[PDB]
């Protein structure tokens, strides 16, 4: 097509998503994470990861206002995962690096694994 | 704004 | 902070949001423009529009399933901004511009009345 | 990825 294209048109979306979640507006699904509670929006959810796009494709989970994580993911893994996701900003430090690695594995998110992978083996 |  | 960024992460999520919305999933709102219908999110539609940030921070609106726009507002013109909405990607013709302009003006998004104004004046 |  001779369409023109806003450059920062995607950044200013997500920074708005990310606004909307912080006021917990329209926000449709609670993520709990062993004793912790994570509002978010499902589109987000399942535009970053394998799992919850899997998840809420489903004809009976898509209806689920709650799910509830596999007991061994880290609450804190999460966190810096869901923040990434509304954000592209990934707090990846020594002493999460691995929580954070195995959250993007079971969340299946493959460029967070990725940069995790590469993080460990420099420090080895 | 840009041409793609 | 000390995060580490993934510069495609934003661009990466507007595509799997349009994508979702090319299938029809999960979108949880109708814009009627005139005899034409068109499928969206609520939670895209407020990231790149004042006028539907207003609507659903409304506490009665945000729970109306449609939506009817003006009688003045085009389809085609409507039609190019939701698709630049889920793209950052804008079909501007010399066909469509006065219609794109006057819906960018009615929905509040800046930038896009900012370039219409613009690629009007270079013409005259 | 990048230094933000
Ligand atoms: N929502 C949506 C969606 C759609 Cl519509 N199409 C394709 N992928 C989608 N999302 C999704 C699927 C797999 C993975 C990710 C996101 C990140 C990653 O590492 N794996
Ligand atoms: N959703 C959301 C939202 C929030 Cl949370 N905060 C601030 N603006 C938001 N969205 C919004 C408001 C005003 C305008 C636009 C978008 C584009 C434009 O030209 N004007
Ligand atoms: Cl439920
Ligand atoms: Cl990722
Ligand atoms: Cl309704
Ligand atoms: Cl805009």
């Amino acid at each position: 097509d001779s369409c023109i294209q806003f450059t920062r048109h995607a950044s200013d979306v997500l920074l708005n998503l990310n606004r909307l979640r912080s006021r917990d507006i329209l926000t449709d699904v609670v993520i709990v994470v062993s004793r912790e509670q994570f509002r978010a929006h499902k589109t987000v959810l399942m535009a970053c990861s394998g799992l919850f796009y899997s998840i809420f494709t489903d004809q009976l989970k898509c209806n689920l206002s709650v799910i509830n994580l596999d007991p061994e993911i880290n609450p804190e893994g999460f966190c810096i995962l869901l923040d990434f996701m509304y954000t592209s900003r990934l707090n990846l430090r020594e002493g999460n690096i691995m929580a954070v690695m195995a959250t993007a594995m079971y969340l299946q998110m493959e460029h967070v694994v990725d940069t995790c992978r590469k993080f460990i083996k420099a420090s080895e | 704004w840009v041409i793609p």
